[PDB]
């Protein structure tokens, strides 16, 4: 169980670690976060109180080295750092844990969320979707465009997601027009698991952590990304049937975890009426569809 | 983004486009069988592909034999024309390709679009106009070639004949509009207006008979009273 302690909490700010939340007092003597599951990614993220603009934070894995934040009065937030000197984040870490100035990451026992939201989710493939080499940790906030969006500014602040166009000539194939832009099994299947993601874990691990930044930063590019994925694999003909069954569990957990307050902005309408509908694979969602319909009615 | 009223006149600049419409590639007559059953016999079709400004139509005709053993044709027959329009534009000389192209039913964008993302640069385009071209098959020369036509064909018209030694493109478009609108609302009348005089011929390579300035007033006279009668015969006015 690893801990991600804080110099000080000098700016009133609401934490959140992975899908749990809690508010900390301007000046308060909050020293950070205990007890974190190791073998998961987790994110540590941040709301200012004073100025609710900006969601932001930072994904990291605990295994990969010892990290801290520390509030910088110049750039106006928390920042994630890494520790190189193992024998002094012991010592000041075992200090706040005999004070008891840490939460404690307040996992359930019977709760595998975490762990359904994040099942393909690596620090390695974040660190090439959010290029900042020099930190083991990568930062994300509600204003980061998509390498798409900035085809459609700055390119080393960027998500670096995955390029999907459905009217792409990588998406048809020259003389099968109209049979890729109906089915695109070819392109999901070909160009883009073959291709480009190589096996379906490292695809969903990538539909995962981009439906995470749209939920908890509220990062458009990221829901669009989310949406696009889920669309090519229901606007698939073939797929795999090992696929169809885990990509029903992970969107159940996702609309599961969503806030009911944010399903109008988080929930494409027209995406989701196709796919549980009208798609190849409106009858192989059978979870997603049950929660979809008796949580969100509405949206369809 | 769309061709409506407030951007008429951009019909008759000097870009070069093309009107596309699928409203006749795929045309059935529906009949009873043996068993008392519903049936279709598809009959030849096709696309109707205008540049407003010349008056070149690219009459492409959509033989029967492509619809054999397809299913869906309705969807087909939309990715069928864009496919026909694709291989149009690759087989003009560059200076004769479109730089947009207006398709006349919105769900030919997506089926157009795809078959040309080679060409980026040509725009594809809807048009909020309510454009007649359905009545293409009513001019009987284009007709008579369609139903004849025993394999795929394309055939080459000037649908203004030699209006423009005398007009503008805007006034020959407005014309054609007027005919068509005229055949589609009462093809019986609309074809006794243009053809119950005999001492005014069609010549052998025209479409519509040869009229002096002063007749086509009248003539066009003729189709507005026309199609504003059957607009009261329709709506009782
Ligand atoms: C004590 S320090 O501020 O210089 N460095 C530090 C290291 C680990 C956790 C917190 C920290 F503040």
């Amino acid at each position: 169980m690893n801990t991600v302690p804080f110099t000080s909490a000098p700016i009133e700010v609401t934490i959140g670690i992975d899908q749990y939340s809690f508010n900390v007092k301007e000046n308060q003597p909050f020293h950070g976060i205990k007890d974190i599951p190791i073998g998961h990614v987790h994110v540590i993220h941040f709301q200012h109180a004073d100025n609710s603009s900006m969601r932001y934070g930072y994904w990291f894995d605990c295994r990969m080295g010892n990290f801290y934040i520390q509030y910088d009065p110049k750039d106006g937030l928390y920042k994630m750092m890494e520790e190189r000197d193992g024998a002094k984040f012991e010592n000041i870490v075992h200090n706040f844990k005999e004070r008891q100035m840490m939460v404690s990451y307040p996992k359930i026992d019977e709760d595998d969320t975490w762990y359904n939201l994040t099942e393909f989710v690596q620090m390695d493939k974040i660190r090439k979707i959010v290029r900042k080499d020099e930190n083991q940790f990568s930062y994300v906030d509600s204003s980061m465009t998509t390498v798409q969006e900035n085809e459609l500014s700055d390119p080393a602040h960027s998500l670096n997601y995955t390029v999907i166009n459905f009217k792409s000539r990588e998406a048809i194939r020259p003389g099968h027009e109209m049979e890729d832009f109906l089915d695109k099994s070819y392109y999901l299947n070909t160009v883009m698991l073959q291709g480009i993601f190589k096996n379906s874990s490292n695809y969903f691990g990538e539909l995962q952590f981009a439906f995470l930044n749209a939920m908890f930063f509220g990062n458009y590019g990221s829901s669009l990304q989310w949406h696009a994925m889920i669309e090519l694999i229901c606007s698939s003909a073939t797929v795999p049937k090992h696929m169809l069954d885990k990509l029903d569990e992970i969107l159940y957990y996702q609309i599961k975890t969503l806030p009911e307050q944010y399903s109008d902005i988080l929930l494409n309408e027209r995406v989701w009426n196709i796919c549980l509908y009208s798609s190849f694979q409106k009858n192989s969602l059978h979870n997603t569809e049950k929660i979809m319909e008796n949580k969100y009615p509405e949206l369809l | 983004g769309a061709m409506n009223s407030s951007n008429y006149a951009e019909l008759f600049n000097n870009d070069i486009k093309l009107f596309v419409d699928d409203t006749n590639v795929y045309r059935v007559t529906v009949h009873k069988t043996f068993e008392g059953n519903v049936a279709t016999k598809a009959i030849n079709g096709c696309i109707f592909t205008l540049n407003p400004k010349t008056g070149h139509l690219f009459l492409k005709i959509i033989h029967t034999s492509v619809w054999a053993g397809q299913k869906r044709l309705s969807q087909l027959a939309k990715w069928k024309t864009a496919e026909e329009v694709s291989a149009l534009v690759r087989s003009l000389p560059k200076e004769e390709q479109p730089k947009q192209i207006i398709v006349t039913r919105k769900a030919m964008l997506d089926p157009l679009e795809v078959h040309m993302l080679d060409f980026p640069n040509i725009a594809i385009r809807p048009t909020e106009l309510r454009l007649p071209f359905s009545a293409a098959m009513s001019i009987d020369k284009l007709s008579d070639v369609v139903m004849k036509a025993t394999e795929p064909q394309m055939v080459l018209f000037n649908i203004y004949d030699d209006w423009l030694d005398r007009i503008s493109s805007y006034t020959a478009f407005s014309r054609l509009t007027l005919l068509l609108r005229a055949l589609k609302t009462n093809e019986e009348s609309a074809k006794m207006i243009l053809l119950s005089d005999p001492t005014i011929t069609i010549k052998s390579y025209h479409l519509w008979p040869s009229f002096t300035d002063e007749q086509w007033i009248t003539i066009e006279s003729q189709m507005r009273d026309l199609i504003l009668t059957e607009y009261g015969r329709k709506y009782n006015v």
